[PDB]
């Protein structure tokens, strides 16, 4: 398709035909002011701020939605454009209220910025003295999104986002004329895993974070690039620190993975990093109370127990442990002579060796390219919401055939439910069902199996057959087999060489135990050997931490620099934005100190020494930001099938106050459905 | 002394065993006696007829910027700036 | 990876040493005067010892140009000590006696914070 | 009225520096200015 | 005062009523005003002499 | 005897209150953003009434 | 036999000693060459066209007296801009720092972004509302 | 003989500086609100002296072993 | 009809413009470029070697007679391979006009000295040497001016922390003032004042490589 030649501002430009004027102007470099246009939303002409003049224009055209045509001449900065822009902003600023100082988007508001650049500087609106402005009742929409609609400019970003990206469909417009409002005609709660993203979409401060309300201004605050850790998507984050306080979280545009959206859990659970925190080493007395002690006694006491326990030790890594903590943990236990190093979330026995057996080989970006997707009892909407919306983008732009072989769930879009019984996956893998024919006929089939199922029971057979069928489904440059990992450390464990299954470590019968912030109930001292001495090296004092005889504080993920391998497999680096509290240290530093206290020092006294020890173990694993290919790959009832299940998953999640409010609010709206009836 | 006992309206009292108490062994811990929360509570909620009213809080250019507050909802409506309260009924 | 560039003073590494050692002469010869002039604790042997270590401070300098500048700095500081523009505080600065050598081994770092 | 900012603004009016030789390429001994008898 | 409210701050009276006066008050005091790129010299007959800022 | 000054004299700082007695400050944080010496520090939250108000508001007259 | 005393010297000249930075910072601190992140709730993108370098966070505690954010770490705010990463790496070496680039992003892949797809007869992409 | 510069009260301060030509006895247009305190000297070097202190309740909550 | 917008002296632009070409075609080997900044001043961009010849040419030739050398303003700009830029802003009383000469240099190569041309510059070279470290060749005495004795580093560079690396106090053990590593009561809070929206189109593509 030959590219057209068009003189954007007296500069020849190349555009594939059908390109919009705006999309061409950015190509060359000029930017047109927009309000209702966004890269990842349907096109509409609402603001009329993107207007621009083309030579011999009877009518200025909206660049945002104007396909370019041969031999045009777009006069971006010609006076007619300037006349248009000023008039449009005089209009927008008529009856926007005088609420910048109390509006949380102050100093971050596109209306302010575009008023500065492209608007006038005098108020022709004289009617403030006669009849004033308009006003609109605010809406109740949830415990997360504070709504002040009297500032809205009806850009419909919220309308379009909800309808398409999240498919909630419950937020819309009403009325004619200047009294047109936005919201829900009757009071409801906009409850949705992706609901946070509307706060970033609303160009004006009509929708804003309830928790991060009034707390700080953008000019004061400081930005730190980082990566989300609460979900195995590993989305890129910009942690918004100000003076040793993580005020909020924002998505960092990494369209290969992050997609620029962000789930509610990652967005809002940041408060969890300020409550139930461990700020002092503790050791369990004969009274048993775990009084506070100092680092000297603590590690010395721990080194005492390890030496005299009798060389029967285990380490069970949690789910928020960075790969450095795993490697430091493993190396120390190899000095001690114990290879019992399990991970909480179990996995396939005897298939953990080929890299592609525990990843998303389908290139999460490529998921949107998928054509026929088969989700065997693997609810993405609450297991990987960012992955879920990628699928919906496919479902909307490429006719994605989405079947299900699990229990009932709702994916925000139609999906064919073939049953639940695990015998269905076998018949499909043989290719004896109608959707199997669809899979055959497709060009980008995908088969997604949730890691929970792979650890459920006797599921290694299920995986083996699934890999067996993927052999035929393989199309060049495309590996169908997909595994939505859940914890952000599981893939880290596999690349260092752990075992899988906390019960595995218990079955070893160790005299001492190590727990990298492992706050899952999968291990209980009752279920442990009675004499088993228990050491916990995690940040939040959660219940799993409650059952240890020694409790070493740790700095949470935002506070520590670590490496996390995301689901698909790229390794990514957190950066520390906040000084840790109390005596908290880095996890890989706690282990290193303990080794040298025992008398079996590790070789890595610095992060780089450790990062080179990982380089030894996996050169692929230190090529940050890249993804080495792995090639060939090798009833059903699941959790997180409702939002109520989703909000309370991890220790940080339970720690957060806002999430607890969210759970209560959803329960109450359900009760309203029962009783308001 | 009561000076180092009072609860600042912001909500702080030095813990009874907290070394930062020491700084007041010889100086007063000023705490203000007017708490805005109580005062605005006392002020009664003004009422009007029109669906939409306007507040500047103070007077003329001696108050906060003019703001329009709709009253169609049943409840009260608090001025964002001054905390004045409006009710149409 | 070479660049055909201007000189500053010294055209060859040996001229650089010639200049560098000239400075070492002035500083060695000066030390006794400063012990007298500046009423500070330091004694001649210690001042001489520091002068040795402070040249050793940068032994593996390689570029002709860089070593030229280091000498330019020294000739300046020489004159500022030769004449008494400096002060007893300024001259002692080379010892850094206000701060105790901070912990270095991992436990002392670990037990004393980042 | 007739008070548009676009047609009275200065900051959007200023240009980058021009290259005089290239100015000529587009196309009384000269003196910087009126001689002053600073004498 | 120069008429350009994008350059010098607006008056309080206009600020508390009109909208873009408030925006301009807001942006000028927080971000200031972009100055077009360039270098310039100036001098003044200050009492000590020609005081200048480059 | 003493003086004279003018009404604009710039001296001791003070945080005023509305005619009702309510705090005028709303934590808009412009004062900090402009303060040439960066002598102002502010931290604001929601009082239980839901109003945008300061918690800490500090000035260093050194 | 000279061009005003010109000399042949390697292009890469380490300048750590002449610089004046204490060796403590030079030997314990890295640099994070990158492009500044794009603000999430903005849409103009003319402040992320430059390559930026800074130094890793060290520490921040609070002043016991007044509860400020005390910090005894000098290169905390330090921040410099460049036009291209290779320029910055060249600079960073010449000042003898340890650094590790952070690849910004691949060129944006064209998105069709048609208007007609909003209204289609068969495709799922029909808009629910306007 | 302990006169001080701060003994002047608020309502008279302006007149005393030639800052207002309206004696407080004459202009009753100034505010007469309730919360207004009464005057005070530069209470310094004495037990009545001000002394600063943090005005933010603590940031991060510690985990409680008992609960 | 725009009272806000000033109107420069056009005739002054005329004279400076033609004169600028005069300088360019009279010193071909040195003058790299001559431009007329919109602020009506005239800039003369030379190569580092011609510093003295340009200055000597200006102060002496009839048509220039730029006698006073107002200052030596130093500019630092990383991302320019030889970054440290220098500006020689001159005056001419005979013709009542101002001119600016500019040159570049790196942190390593030395630079010509104006001490032999204008006695006025002597202190300025000392000032830039102290403030950036730009050596000057043939300068009589390159002693530091502003910074205190035994100060390491040149602060006006943009790769130097604002508050410096060390700070002083007083010791009782030693009856003397000691320099210590930095320690700040309240860390200097930057503010990120970056424009998201390009407020100036005219400079966008202009001056491209
Ligand atoms: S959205 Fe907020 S910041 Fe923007 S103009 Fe409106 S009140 Fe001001
Ligand atoms: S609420 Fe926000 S996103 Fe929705 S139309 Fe109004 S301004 Fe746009
Ligand atoms: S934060 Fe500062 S500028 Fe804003 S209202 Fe309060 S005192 Fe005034
Ligand atoms: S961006 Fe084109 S009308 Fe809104
Ligand atoms: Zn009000």
């Amino acid at each position: 398709p030959e590219k057209i030649e068009v003189f954007v501002d007296d500069i020849p430009v190349q555009v594939v035909p059908g390109t919009t004027v705006l999309q061409a102007a950015a190509q060359i470099g000029v930017e047109i002011p927009r309000f209702c246009y966004h890269e990842r939303l349907a096109v509409a002409g609402n603001c009329r701020m993107c207007l621009v003049e083309v030579e011999k224009s009877p009518k200025p055209v909206a660049a945002c939605a104007m396909p370019v045509m041969k031999g045009w001449r777009i006069k971006t900065n010609s006076d007619l454009t300037r006349k248009a822009r000023e008039g449009v902003m005089e209009f927008l600023l008529m009856n926007h209220p005088l609420d910048c100082p109390i509006c949380d988007q102050g100093g971050e508001c596109d209306l302010q910025d575009q008023a500065m650049a492209f608007g006038s500087d005098r108020s022709r609106f004289t009617d403030i003295n006669y009849t004033g402005k308009r006003a609109v009742e605010d809406k109740d929409i949830g415990p997360l999104v504070k709504t002040i609609m009297t500032r809205c400019i009806h850009c419909t970003r919220c309308v379009r986002f909800a309808s398409e990206i999240a498919g909630v469909d419950d937020l819309g417009t009403t009325g004619r004329g200047n009294d047109m409002q936005i919201g829900t005609y009757v009071e409801k709660l906009f409850l949705t895993e992706l609901s946070g993203n509307v706060i970033d979409l609303c160009p004006v401060g009509a929708l804003t974070n309830k928790p991060y309300s009034f707390v700080a201004r953008p000019w004061e605050i400081r930005k730190v690039s980082s990566i989300d850790v609460l979900d195995a998507v590993g989305s890129n984050i910009v942690v918004s620190t100000r003076t040793n306080e993580v005020l909020r979280i924002l998505p960092r545009e990494n369209e290969d993975v992050n997609e620029e959206w962000l789930a509610d859990k990652s967005r809002f659970a940041c408060d969890g990093l300020k409550r139930q925190r461990l700020v002092a080493p503790m050791v369990r007395m004969p009274n048993g109370e775990l009084q506070a002690v100092e680092w000297e006694g603590a590690l010395i006491a721990v080194a005492k127990a390890i030496k005299a326990a009798g060389g029967q030790i285990a380490g069970i890594s949690g789910q928020l442990a960075d790969l450095e903590a795993q490697v430091a943990l493993k190396d120390l236990l190899n000095r001690l002579g114990s290879e019992v190093v399990a991970t909480e979330q179990g996995f396939i026995a005897g298939g953990t060796d080929n890299r592609a057996n525990y990843l998303l080989n389908s290139t999460i970006a490529g998921l949107e390219e998928a054509d026929a997707v088969l989700l065997v009892g693997t609810n993405p909407r609450y297991e990987a919401p960012l992955v879920n919306t990628r699928l919906r983008k496919a479902y909307v732009h490429n006719e994605l055939q989405i079947a299900s072989i699990g229990p009932k769930i709702d994916l925000s879009y139609d999906h064919e439910n073939l049953g639940a019984d695990a015998a269905l996956v076998k018949d499909v893998c043989s290719g004896a069902h109608a959707f199997s024919k669809v899979l055959e006929g497709a060009k980008k089939p995908a088969i997604i199996i949730g890691a929970d199922l792979l650890e459920r029971a006797d599921g290694a057979a299920i995986h083996a057959t699934v890999a067996e069928y993927c052999k035929k489904l393989k199309k060049p440059n495309w590996n169908p087999f997909n595994v939505l990992q859940t914890n952000a450390a599981q893939v880290g464990a596999l690349d260092v060489g752990y075992k899988a299954g906390a019960q595995t470590a218990v079955k070893a019968q160790p005299k001492v135990l190590f727990l990298l912030n492992a706050d899952a109930g999968k291990v209980t001292r009752e279920q442990l050997p009675k004499d088993c001495f228990v050491v916990y090296i995690g940040s939040h004092g959660d219940n799993g931490a409650s059952i240890a005889d020694a409790v070493l504080p740790g700095a949470a993920y935002t506070e520590k620099q670590g490496i996390y391998v995301n689901t698909e497999g790229r390794p990514q680096q957190t950066l520390p934005g906040v000084s840790p509290p109390g005596m908290a240290r880095e996890d890989w530093k706690i282990l290193r100190a303990l080794s040298e206290v025992v008398g079996k020092p590790l070789p890595y006294d610095n992060l780089d020494e450790l990062r080179n020890r990982l380089e030894d173990v996996a050169p692929h694993l230190t090529r940050l930001g890249q993804l080495e290919p792995a090639g060939d790959a090798g009833a059903i009832d699941i959790k997180l099938k409702e939002l109520r299940d989703y909000f309370m998953t991890d220790a940080i999640s339970r720690a957060s106050p806002t999430m607890a409010k969210c759970i209560s609010a959803v329960n109450k709206q359900q009760r309203e459905n029962e009783a308001k009836q | 002394r009561g000076d180092i006992e009072k609860v600042t309206h912001t909500g702080q009292v030095f813990d009874k065993e907290d070394y930062r108490n020491a700084r007041f062994v010889n100086a007063k811990r000023y705490v203000n006696e007017n708490w805005g929360i109580k005062l605005i509570e006392e002020v009664p909620p003004k009422e009007c007829t029109e669906r939409v009213v306007f507040c500047d809080g103070g007077d003329g250019p001696l108050g906060h910027p003019k703001v329009y507050i709709n009253l169609d909802k049943p409840g009260n409506h608090i001025c964002g700036y001054c905390g004045l309260r409006f009710v149409k009924k | 990876a070479v660049q055909q560039v201007r000189p500053i003073l010294s055209v060859d590494r040996e001229e650089a040493r010639k200049r560098a050692l000239n400075l070492y002469k002035a500083w060695y010869r000066q030390i006794p005067y400063i012990v007298m002039d500046y009423d500070i604790p330091m004694t001649v042997e210690q001042c001489r010892d520091k002068l040795r270590e402070e040249f050793v401070k940068h032994r593996n300098v390689t570029d002709i140009r860089v070593i030229d500048m280091l000498v330019i700095k020294g000739q300046m500081e020489l004159k500022e000590s030769v004449e008494i523009w400096k002060q007893k505080g300024h001259i002692m600065r080379y010892w850094k006696e206000s701060q105790d050598p901070k912990p270095t081994d991992f436990l002392s770092k670990f037990i004393q914070g980042v | 009225s007739a008070n548009y900012y676009c047609q009275r603004d200065g900051r959007r009016e200023v240009l980058p520096p021009i290259d005089l030789v290239e100015q000529q390429k587009q196309l009384k001994l000269p003196t910087p200015g009126k001689v002053y008898a600073w004498d | 005062k120069t008429d350009d409210a994008k350059v010098a701050p607006p008056s309080r009276s206009e600020m508390k009523t009109s909208m873009e006066a408030l925006i301009h008050h807001f942006k000028l005091f927080t971000q200031g005003y972009q100055v077009p790129p360039g270098a310039t010299y100036t001098a003044i007959e200050a009492p000590k002499g020609e005081f200048g800022v480059y | 005897e003493k003086g004279p000054l003018s009404p604009r004299f710039r001296g001791e700082h003070a945080l005023r209150r509305y005619p009702s007695g309510e705090e005028r400050c709303i934590a808009c944080k412009l004062c900090e953003a402009i303060c040439p010496a960066q002598a102002i520090t502010i931290e604001a939250e929601e009082r239980a009434d839901g109003s945008r108000r300061t918690t800490r508001y500090d000035i260093d007259m050194t | 036999n000279k061009l005003s005393g010109k000399i042949t010297v390697p292009t890469a000249v380490n300048l750590s000693p002449i610089s004046g930075v204490p060796e403590e910072h030079i030997r314990e601190r890295r640099v994070r060459i990158h492009i500044p992140p794009k603000n999430a709730m903005q849409s103009g993108t003319d402040n992320v066209n430059t390559w930026q370098i800074e130094f890793d966070n060290r520490e921040r505690w609070e002043n016991p007296l007044m509860g400020w954010a005390s910090s005894g770490d000098p290169l905390s705010n330090m921040n410099v801009q460049f036009g291209s990463p290779e320029e910055a790496i060249t600079f960073c070496e010449r000042n003898g720092w340890r650094w590790y680039v952070d690849g910004a992003a691949k060129p944006k892949k064209e998105r069709v972004k048609n208007y007609g797809i909003n209204f289609a007869w068969n495709k799922r992409t029909r808009v629910s509302t306007k | 003989m302990d006169y001080d510069g701060s003994m002047i009260p608020a309502e008279w301060y302006g007149w005393m500086h030639y800052k207002t030509d309206l004696p407080p006895i004459r202009d009753g247009c100034r505010p007469k609100y309730k919360w207004i305190a009464d005057h005070s000297e530069n209470l310094s070097g004495t037990k009545e002296a001000y002394y600063p202190y943090s005005t933010t309740p603590n940031k991060v909550e510690a985990w409680e072993p008992k609960a | 009809d725009k009272p806000t917008v000033r109107q420069p002296d056009a005739v002054a632009r005329s004279h400076l413009s033609d004169f600028g070409r005069y300088v360019a075609e009279c010193l071909p080997k040195y003058v790299q470029k001559v431009q007329l900044t919109a602020g009506d001043e005239l800039e003369v961009l030379i190569a580092p070697e011609g510093v003295v010849p340009v200055l000597q040419f200006l102060k002496d030739h009839h048509q220039a007679q730029f006698t006073n050398l107002v200052d030596i303003a130093g500019v630092d700009v990383p991302c320019r391979k030889n970054r440290f830029e220098v500006v020689y802003n001159l005056l001419s009383l005979r013709y009542n006009s101002r001119i600016r000469v500019k040159t570049y240099t790196d942190e390593l190569t030395p630079l010509d000295s104006a001490c032999e041309v204008h006695k006025a510059a002597n202190w300025y070279e000392r000032e830039i040497w102290d403030m950036y470290g730009v050596f000057f060749a043939n300068h009589p005495d390159l002693r530091r001016i502003l910074t205190d004795y035994g100060f390491e580093g040149h602060p006006q560079r943009r790769d130097f922390p604002l508050s410096g690396y060390v700070e002083l106090r007083y010791d009782d053990e030693k009856k003397r003032v000691v320099c210590e590593p930095l320690e700040l009561a309240q860390e200097f809070r930057k503010f990120d004042l970056s424009a998201p929206w390009e407020q100036f189109p005219n400079f966008r593509n202009a001056n491209p490589p």
